[PDB]
């Protein structure tokens, strides 16, 4: 009865079922701000009970606890007017499992919603590891004045912008925010087929830029001049003429002076050093009216740029049955010289490997330069890939060329994993083949398994970790220390 | 028999978790109805002084006695009969 | 072509494509090989039950004076249909009785006579023609199982240090492991039972090999040479082969019995190995030995030293030294004498008793290794062990190959009809040790076969089997497709098969045997994948139980497309198979100059001439749900894996409809489920209601002779049932009164179908794009015109059972009055306290009032007197009521009680004036059956003269030679005993009067049945579990609209929450003006690789503009060019790129988006089951803490990982309200309760109960703990 | 992270070429410690510098500050084309090796001979269906006391030097064959480096 998983240490000393606690499933709410949750008025109103029960003895409404329950039970309006007021100043820890760091659980202030799903910042979704497929939350309520003060000042989700991992922002936008982002930002040029309104034109600021764009005289993607305060090589802010886009300088309305100006194509890497940056001048809380302005920034622009997914992105090159017949050409070759006993099998094995893999990179080259090129850079599928929203080479790749060379289905008493010499020459817009889909198949049920069977391994680390670091606390301020570490750079490969 | 139809709870896994349960609201609810009957019987009592003295005496023998007509007639005085007539 | 049918547009290119095999045949075809109701007697010699009845008889008791023998065995119709089991919660069986005929053996005891007689043996759960198992109101599947096939296996394992130690494992059908390996020393051993070691020549001399000559001639090794001088001294220097041995006889007296035993002693006067020296051969000579043996000088002898090196570490010389040996290594003890010393050995590797291999394990064994032992012996030979001893040293030597675990040709097929024989065989070998001991006890002769026999030990292992064995599984009901995928399915776990945590990554991948049997696309992803896997359309199990797969036969390069060859694993080996789309020429040859063949797991280009098969279908590698995903060759294996398990969740819908773009399987999903009525003969329908459809059947003249019913036939169609998911099985007829059916046509819709096809979702207006970050990170952004149009409504059915049983206290009453409730809350139940039929069920409303009997104590004085004076206020009655949780709105749509017949002494008289009568009734339904058969009879052999018809007991019921006339017609006794002889000398005479009397004899069945069922509800009542005295049944249907945060999902992997209901106004819109229905993510599409939702997508807008219905066969579906032209014909863009305009500003949106008709379905995950709040509720009695479950109202778990998360925050107050004030300070809670309430301060929380539980654990282990200040 | 991964790829064999050449990334004098060379011939017929020591480390140090600039370590049976002392530039070919197996060679100039070495006990020969090539392949041995060895003599019978052959390694060179200093003996394979584990 003590020992294990079920065991009393670990089921009920260690970790307990507990009152004043809720859980549905978790849908978007991307007008909510960072600190914000939808909690539906059922499970507020259960979770709050105490409270209107309080209020409604103290209205003089009831004196005895009972006929307040039969009151709330009932889903009356005096409910409801009571739990707006009672909401306020008491935020709800969610919570989402596996908690593998701090970030599971955060701290946010709740508001009345309707249906029955938690409604959920979209920024927090990336600490929570949460999707909406499916996902369910947990709500906890904090009861005492030191719980909600902990759930205020350290817990909120305004607070947790930082990794503790590593210190870099976590409470970066992804996805369709940074895709519309990079939208807003990327530079357009014109051409004599297809003008672009307003280029070239000079702006005394960012109000006639604003002016120019909302009476339809100047294109998002133009490239204008505007005058605007930026650091010098002294570090001062100071008024100067800088050749930017329209969509950087709204970008730019919404960023904190004490940045200075930023003028790059916004991506996930730049938009995390940009938070980064603003945090380490400015406060959390400019900080966190930043990430709620980009992140509705970044929808509307998306939403506005109509970006979809259509064949007409995955252009797939025009010379691919030609370096497929080279190749076959080249195989045919080497397998001669094989057979009539110049190279060994080994030789002959490499070798075709070498001109499937060469044919192959050159295919994804040509793939990643058409869909680069296409409409001026503004393919969807590209901007998808370059922004950082979703996407990689490897994919885009399956997509437009051709799925390349397949790991053999060889035992682990076999030495070694070889390779099929007959590469998938399909991609997923042709179609594969019969035998090409069953060969792919090995891999991703192995990729499934490897998910599925090798996160116990990282519990059970996570475990063992957590235990023998538990004690390590800082106590004091100073161990009178003259001893340290040297640290230097660290090169891999020179 | 009776010792072999009666199965394990380790049968039903988590069996801690979502069985043998109770609610603090039956036991309150059972507390209040023994403070209603008490108080009815403290009501009894109090009217208890007002009757005739030979009355109270036959209810105070019965509630430390209890209602044993035959032992309260030899002691009284009265029959049987009379003495249940009485009570 | 059939009455109200879509006629799709088919884009498919190959053919003559095999029809499928039945989807159901692994269930029906595997249990009709086992059982039946409608086998003639002559058909049952191979039934499997046969077999299984032979297996445990004949039962003959110890002293041998009585014998009972089998002859034959009966089934009787089920006494409830399986509607009716459903309704009740009853199991769907048969009863079986057997012909049993016990006689003496010993003439001394002549006043026995033999008795033939019919046993009720007992109930026996039955397989429904939809192939499932109806046990206690609930359908439940027999997964076939796939294990180890019986055989020989040869294998490997790299020991610690690193040398390879090989085995062979004997595997049998039943009994244990005979396993021999090899150690690290190079040594055989043997294992018996997994037992300690034992050295392998040990073995050889027990089972007859005297002597080491024997030995070394079993593998040819030693050369004998004849003991003599010159002979010695011309093979100087040669290695012996053989221990040199004196023997004497040494006799020894033994003083308890004074008995001389002469035991004969062998001593090593050579050893082995050693070489020959002119000093040995005087030893030799001394010796007086005849013959020597050498090592062979031959080069391969080295290959085979391993044997001379067992030989070293045997420590046995004689026949009967290895056989003591062996004696003292198993029996913990010394042999008693030679003859059981013998005999354990005999008995443990050469008798059936401890283990069979069956036909299975021998046929493999022979083929294996190269013998031909008859199959007649189920247990192993000397020859086979020296076999399997032989391969093992040509595997030391890498001469061999080690055999592949995961072929499926080593994994077998245990199917439905398997398992279930082995179960039987179990209880009958329990009956029959029953049986023995019974007559064992008796030796009065008043005692009868039906005396001996027990229906309890038969009942209780198959009732055992069927309710808790893994692989009887709860049938999965959400829609046709989760249970024809159910009863499809493969499980690698349970009895006699891998566990979880036992599973490696080996048996959970995709091997090159599983093409064309195991789908590598529909698995579990989670813990079991791979270890449940599904059936491929095109594969069946053999005789034998191996995964066989259809090809075509290639001779010379010519495809013969007219016939098509069932082959296994091991019948593929060392073939090149190639594809189905590979063209051909007109005269069947390949007309490609390099073919990619599919040999063994590699992939070669071979010429036409060197292929031999090649595959029959396009989706022979798939399973019906992979088979159901359109342009699946566009998505990734991920994502199809994906589809096809939400294709299984998705529910049935309120107004289902079928897809525009579809495979083509769905017709014969729908046709194969078995769940719509299927006509079973061409006929016109005479009357269609919602509730019944009635058809006359077209039967022949001779079939209405033979039959004796009517042609018209009713069936009655399913209304609002529920379920082992919860949902709703609702059928409506489609057929109109005057149409014309044919066999096989479904006449009704319903159950996710639609018009004959599987409907699982809706076509929905889809435009890909991001809306507002409403659809962000796989949400679904939907239309109000969905919920404003019923599209995705479902109703779900839950069903609510109170028990009112015979407690100590008094009978627990169901009344409508019950203590201490508002007359407000007993409104609508009625005389039993069961709620009426079209209520609604709002949260905590009484739906079963109940009352139970109160705890009365001792009724002291004071209690007496206030109950006198005040009266009976608190009548001895508690609330045992059924309430709904805060989450139950529904509807009462039926209600039901079943109670048993109270036994009174009038209710007797009257129970036996009315059985009685209704016996009287069914004499004369049985007197007007006869009357019928013998009319029918005599028309049918009117004018012949009779050649004989002999009754079961060999007595001539008709004479020969005479003319048939009514006369003796009706003086016949009985037909059902009729078995034997000729009727007439006319053979279609003959075959129509057998199978008259076989439908005589099934109606005589069936009426006999319900004379029986009618006795049964008069005498004992409705059939109920012992103990309980009424059982009422409350069923409540939800209308489940499509609502925020319900889970939706397409076919190809994509699914998400629908996180807004925008309005019509607010949607993205077309240039005509028309509102897409839902808006989804791009962003889902290019990582994710389901490309084959956009194909679906554009397809399917191309029909709604079109009025067409397409089918895409997976392989073999439509090319961009063919949606090029479709769409082209449509007036649609091409790819679906058209400019939207948004509904809250005008603007068209700067870029075009992919716009079209996507099929979406609706899973059973929704938030009305998923949303759980609580304040304070119910908590554990042991623990102290919340309970868990939305049932429980429980409260949900601050596991480790979340006091992790709450100590890096540093919330010491948090932390410490949620440990203990929030689960288990009893008092804290409650004081902190009334503080909130009262807004006074928060209480000082004290020591958790969990801990004082933990103190008191400690201190009943005899720990001393203390707690000190 | 270091399991989800996986499930991304897909099963597809990643493009991982191991780096077969060593180059000197920075302008400076290359100063070499522990170095041991042995004149050998190529594939090409012409002679080269072989090193025959394991602990060889090549420091590229700057000309003009005198701090070593990069450190690198010379594998075993490497090309060298870069001597002690000399002036190298950026982007030159430092060394040269087989990265797939690594190779043994050979310090001294003699005739080769097998102790414990014997067919279908420590090797095996593998044979080629179509074309016949035949590859010698030591296989574990069931006795531990025969080790499979190259011993290297003179012209008068003594035993100059003595080899370990460890298994699983590739005979190159036969019974009885005239060898020369720097010739490659035994070809180990190196476990090829597969898809990103
Ligand atoms: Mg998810």
């Amino acid at each position: 009865s003590l020992k294990g998983k079920q065991g009393r240490f670990r089921q009920n000393l260690l970790g307990k079922r507990v009152d004043y606690s809720a859980r549905s499933v978790i849908v978007v709410g991307p007008e909510m701000k960072l600190y914000e949750c939808g909690l539906p008025k059922d499970m507020a109103a259960e979770l709050y009970k105490p409270f209107i029960i309080r209020k409604l003895i103290e209205r003089g409404i009831v004196k005895t606890v009972k006929s307040a329950k039969k009151i709330i039970d009932k889903k009356e309006p005096v409910v409801w007017d009571i739990l707006e007021n009672v909401l306020k100043g008491h935020p709800v820890l969610l919570n989402r499992a596996p908690t593998l760091h701090r970030l599971g659980i955060q701290a946010f202030q709740p508001k009345l919603i309707e249906g029955k799903a938690i409604r959920l910042h979209p920024l927090a979704c990336t600490a929570f590891n949460a999707d909406f497929d499916g996902d369910q939350m947990a709500v906890h309520l904090p009861l005492g004045p030191e719980a909600i003060l902990e759930a205020q000042l350290l817990m909120l989700a305004s607070q947790n912008i930082l990794n503790p991992a590593n210190g870099s922002p976590i409470t970066v936008p992804s996805q369709d925010m940074v895709l519309g982002l990079y939208y807003m930002t990327k530079e357009k040029r014109s051409t004599p087929e297809e003008p672009v309104i307003g280029e070239g034109l000079t702006f005394y600021s960012s109000e006639e830029v604003e002016i120019a764009f909302n009476e339809r005289k100047v294109a998002l993607n133009a490239i204008i001049k505007v005058r605007t305060k930026d650091f010098n090589e002294a570090g001062e802010l100071v008024n100067k003429i800088i050749e930017t886009t329209v969509g950087r300088v709204l970008f730019n309305t919404v960023v904190p002076e004490q940045a200075g100006y930023i003028n790059t194509v916004l991506n996930k890497k730049s938009l995390r050093n940009i938070i980064g940056d603003i945090l380490a001048v400015t406060d959390v809380p400019t900080t966190a009216d930043f990430l709620d302005k980009i992140k509705t920034m970044g929808y509307e622009f998306a939403f506005k740029g109509g970006l979809s997914f259509s064949l007409g992105d995955i252009i797939i090159p025009k010379e691919k049955h030609e370096m497929i017949a080279e190749a076959n050409e080249q195989v045919d070759g080497i397998m001669m010289n094989y057979n009539m006993g110049l190279i060994t099998f080994n030789e002959r094995y490499n070798q075709v490997i070498d001109v499937w893999t060469s044919t192959n990179a050159m295919l994804t080259e040509l793939a990643m330069k058409r869909i680069r090129e296409d409409k001026q850079g503004f393919n969807s599928v590209y901007m998808m890939l370059d922004s950082g929203a979703r996407g990689s080479k490897e994919q885009i790749r399956q997509l437009t060329g051709m799925r390349g060379l397949m790991a053999k289905p060889k035992k682990s008493t076999a030495g070694g994993g070889e390779i099929i010499e007959n590469p998938i020459l399909s991609n997923f817009k042709e179609g594969l083949s019969i035998l090409e889909y069953f060969i792919s198949t090995h891999g991703a049920r192995k990729g499934l398994a490897d998910t599925a069977l090798k996160t116990a391994d990282a519990g059970y680390l996570t475990r063992r970790l957590v235990d023998v670091s538990q004690d390590v606390i800082i106590n004091t301020e100073d161990c009178g220390t003259l001893r340290g570490i040297e640290v230097e750079a660290l090169k891999k490969n020179e | 028999k009776f010792h072999k139809k009666v199965n394990s709870l380790e049968d039903y896994d988590n069996y801690q978790d979502y069985m043998v349960g109770y609610d603090p609201v039956n036991d309150s609810e059972n507390l209040d109805e023994q403070e209603s009957t008490q108080k009815s019987f403290d009501h009894i009592k109090s009217i208890l002084p007002l009757l005739n003295a030979d009355k109270r005496h036959l209810i105070e023998l019965c509630l430390k006695y209890g209602f044993q007509y035959k032992a309260i007639s030899k002691v009284m005085g009265k029959g049987i009969h009379e003495t249940s007539r009485e009570i | 072509m059939f009455t109200n049918t879509i006629e799709r547009v088919n884009f498919a290119s190959a053919k003559n494509i095999p029809e499928y095999p039945d989807f159901l045949d692994i269930q029906i075809k595997s249990f009709q090989d086992f059982f039946q109701l409608e086998t003639k007697s002559d058909e049952r010699g191979n039934e499997g039950l046969y077999n299984t009845f032979m297996e445990n008889f004949p039962i003959t008791d110890t002293r041998n004076q009585f014998v009972l023998e089998f002859l034959d065995y009966f089934i009787d119709p089920p006494r409830y249909s399986i509607q009716e089991c459903i309704e009740r919660g009853l199991t769907y069986s048969v009863p079986l009785k057997a012909r049993l005929k016990l006689y003496c053996t010993d003439p001394e005891h002549e006043d026995f006579e033999t008795i033939v007689q019919d046993v009720y043996l007992g109930t026996i759960p039955y397989m429904t023609p939809s192939g499932t198992f109806v046990i206690n109101g609930a359908e439940r599947v027999v997964v076939s199982q796939l294990h180890r096939s019986p055989g020989v296996f040869f294998g490997q394992s790299f020991h610690a240090n690193g040398t390879k130690l090989y085995s062979a494992r004997v595997i049998p059908f039943k009994g244990s492991w005979i396993e021999f390996a090899t150690d690290i020393n190079g040594v055989m051993y043997a294992y018996i039972d997994r037992k300690k070691k034992l050295p392998v020549t040990t073995l050889f001399r027990a089972i007859g090999f005297e002597r080491d000559k024997d030995i070394l001639e079993i593998f040819d090794l030693s050369e004998e040479v004849k003991v003599s001088k010159a002979g010695l001294k011309k093979v100087l220097g040669r290695k012996l082969a053989a221990r040199v041995l004196n023997t004497w006889h040494e006799d020894f007296v033994d003083e308890d019995t004074g008995e001389v035993v002469s035991i004969e002693r062998n001593e090593i006067i050579l050893d082995r190995d050693t070489i020959l020296e002119k000093e040995h051969i005087d030893e030799i000579i001394d010796a007086d030995v005849k013959t020597i043996l050498l090592h062979k000088e031959n080069n391969a002898q080295s290959d085979y030293a391993i044997i001379h090196n067992t030989l070293q570490k045997d420590p046995t010389n004689s026949e009967k030294e290895a056989v003591e040996h062996i004696y003292r290594q198993l029996r913990n003890a010394e042999p008693p004498d030679e003859e059981t010393a013998r005999g354990i050995i005999e008995k443990l590797f050469f008798s059936d008793q401890r283990y069979s291999l069956g036909e299975v394990g021998r046929y493999r064994m022979n083929k294996k290794l190269g013998l031909d032992i008859g199959m007649d012996k189920e247990v192993l030979t000397k020859e086979d062990i020296i076999t399997i001893i032989k391969y093992l040293i040509e595997l030391i030597n890498s001469k061999a190959e080690i055999d592949d675990i995961d072929h499926l040709s080593n994994r077998r097929v245990r199917t439905v009809g398997e398992q279930l024989s082995q179960q039987f065989g179990v209880g009958l070998a329990r009956m029959a040790r029953t049986i023995r001991e019974r007559m064992n006890v008796r030796d009065n002769e008043v005692f009868t076969p039906i005396d001996l026999i027990n229906a309890k030990t038969l009942s209780s292992v198959i009732n055992s089997f069927f309710g808790t064995n893994q692989l009887s599984q709860f049938m999965d009901q959400t829609n046709p497709l989760a249970e024809i995928t159910h009863k499809r399915r493969l499980s690698a776990l349970g009895p006699g098969g891998l566990s979880r945590e036992r599973a490696g990554f080996e048996v959970r991948d995709v091997h090159y045997t599983h093409y064309g049997r195991l789908c590598p696309i529909e698995t579990p992803e989670g813990p079991n994948i791979g270890l449940i896997s599904s059936l491929s359309v095109f594969a069946k199990v053999n005789s034998m139980g191996f995964l066989e797969t259809p090809y075509r036969k290639v001779v010379d390069g010519k495809v013969d497309v007219k016939e098509h060859i069932y082959l296994s694993a091991e019948e593929e080996e060392g073939m090149k198979i190639a594809q189905a789309n590979i063209p051909l020429k007109d005269d069947g040859t390949i007309d490609r100059e390099k073919v990619i063949a599919r040999d063994e797991g590699d992939f070669p280009v071979v010429d036409p001439v060197e292929i031999n098969y090649t595959d029959v279908a396009p989706n022979q590698i798939a399973s019906i749900s992979a088979s159901l995903i359109p342009f699946l060759e566009h998505d990734d294996a991920n994502r199809a894996l994906m589809g096809s398990n939400m294709m299984r969740q998705a529910v049935p819908l309120l107004r289902p409809e079928s897809p525009i773009v579809g495979t083509g399987l769905e017709r014969q999903v729908a046709t194969d489920s078995r769940v719509l009525i299927n006509a079973e003969g061409d006929g016109v329908v005479e009357y269609v209601d919602a509730q019944k459809i009635t058809i006359k059947y077209d039967r022949t003249e001779e079939e209405r002779l033979v039959s004796f019913e009517e042609d018209s036939k009713t069936y009655e169609l399913v209304k609002f049932r529920k379920t082992n998911q919860g949902t709703s099985i609702n059928l409506k007829p489609i057929v109109r009164k005057g149409d014309k059916v044919k066999k096989g046509q479904v006449l009704c819709e319903g159950y996710a179908t639609e018009k004959g096809e599987l409907a699982l979702g809706r076509n929905m207006k889809v435009a890909f794009m991001p809306w507002k970050g409403y659809n962000f990170e796989d949400a679904i952004v939907i239309s109000e015109k969905v919920v404003r149009e019923d599209i995705f409504t479902s109703v779900h059915i839950d069903e609510y059972a109170l028990e009112v049983r015979d407690t100590k206290l008094g009978a627990e009453e169901l009344t409508n009055d019950i203590p201490n409730v508002s007359e407000e809350a007993t409104r609508d139940l009625d005389e039993y306290g069961m709620i009426r039929i079209g209520a609604e069920v709002k949260p905590g409303d009484i739906l079963i009032g109940k009352i139970t009997p109160k705890g009365e104590s001792d009724p002291t004085p004071e209690e007496k007197l206030l109950r006198a004076i005040f009266g009976d206020k608190a009548g001895d009655v508690k609330d045992a009521s059924l309430k709904a949780s805060p989450s139950l709105r529904g509807v009462v749509i039926d209600k039901k009680l079943f109670s048993r017949s109270i036994k009174d002494k009038r209710k007797r008289s009257e129970d036996k004036e009315a059985i009685s009568r209704l016996e009287m009734d069914y004499e004369v339904k049985f007197q007007q059956l006869k009357d019928v058969l013998i009319e029918k009879l005599f028309g049918l052999v009117n004018g012949k003269t009779s050649q004989g018809v002999i009754n079961d007991l060999g007595e001539e019921v008709l004479p020969k030679g005479k003319k048939y006339t009514i006369k003796m017609l009706n003086a016949v006794d009985d037909f059902a005993h009729l078995v034997g002889g000729s009727w007439t000398t006319d053979e279609d005479t003959n075959a129509l009067v057998a199978d008259l009397l076989h439908n005589y004899k099934i109606k005589l069945n069936d009426i006999q049945g319900n004379l029986r069922r009618d006795k049964f509800t008069i005498s004992v009542g409705d059939e109920l579990p012992a103990g309980i005295m009424k059982l009422a049944k409350v069923y409540i249907a939800k209308k489940r609209k499509l609502k925020v945060g319900d889970k939706m999902a397409g076919r190809h992997g994509n699914k998400g929450i629908v996180a807004r209901i925008v309005r019509q106004e607010d949607m993205p819109f077309l240039e005509d003006g028309t509102p897409v229905d839902i808006v989804l993510n791009p962003l889902g599409v290019p990582s994710r690789m389901n490309i084959g939702q956009i194909y679906e997508t554009v397809l399917g807008w191309a029909g709604l503009k079109l009025g067409q219905k397409y089918g895409t066969p997976i392989f073999d579906g439509a090319t961009l060019d063919d949606i090029n032209e479709l769409t082209d014909k449509a007036g649609v863009p091409r790819f679906g790129h058209t400019y939207l305009y948004d509904g809250g500003t005008g603007q068209r949106f700067d870029q075009a988006a992919t716009v079209g008709v996507i099929y979406m379905l609706k899973l059973g995950h929704m938030v009305d089951d998923k949303m759980h709040a609580r304040s304070i509720g119910p908590y554990s009695l042991i623990t102290q803490q919340p309970l868990g479950g939305k049932a429980q109202f429980g409260g949900q778990r601050f596991g480790e990982m979340e006091v992790w998360a709450l100590e890096a925050y540093g919330a010491s107050a948090t932390l410490r309200e949620i440990l203990t004030v929030k689960s288990d300070d009893v008092i804290g809670r409650a004081k902190t309760y009334e503080s909130i309430v009262k807004g006074e301060t928060m209480p000082e929380p004290g020591l958790p109960e969990s801990f004082n539980v933990l103190m008191h654990e400690l201190k009943g282990l005899g720990l001393d703990i203390r707690l000190e200040e | 992270q270091l399991t989800l991964r996986t499930f991304h790829v897909g099963g597809i064999a990643g493009n991982i070429s191991e780096d077969s050449k060593l180059e000197a990334k920075f302008d400076g004098i290359a100063e070499i410690e522990d170095l041991r060379v042995v004149e050998g011939v190529d594939n090409g017929g012409g002679k080269s510098d072989i090193v025959i020591s394991r602990t060889s480390e090549i420091k590229i140090v700057d000309a003009k500050t005198g701090i070593t600039l990069s450190t690198n370590n010379i594998p075993y049976g490497s090309q060298l084309f870069v001597k002690n002392g000399e002036k190298i530039t950026k982007g030159t070919v430092i060394c040269q090796w087989d990265p797939y197996n690594g190779v043994i060679v050979s310090e001294f100039t003699g005739q080769i001979a097998y102790e414990n070495i014997e067919q279908g006990m420590t090797y095996q020969v593998e044979i080629d269906e179509q074309t016949g090539f035949q590859e010698k392949v030591i296989s574990e041995s069931r006795n531990k006391r025969l080790i499979p060895t190259l011993l290297i003599k003179d012209g008068k019978g003594e035993t100059i030097r003595s080899y370990n052959l460890p298994v699983g390694s590739h005979l190159m060179v036969d019974n009885g064959e005239k060898i020369k200093e720097g010739k490659i003996l035994v070809k180990i394979p190196r476990k090829s480096a597969k898809a990103g584990d």
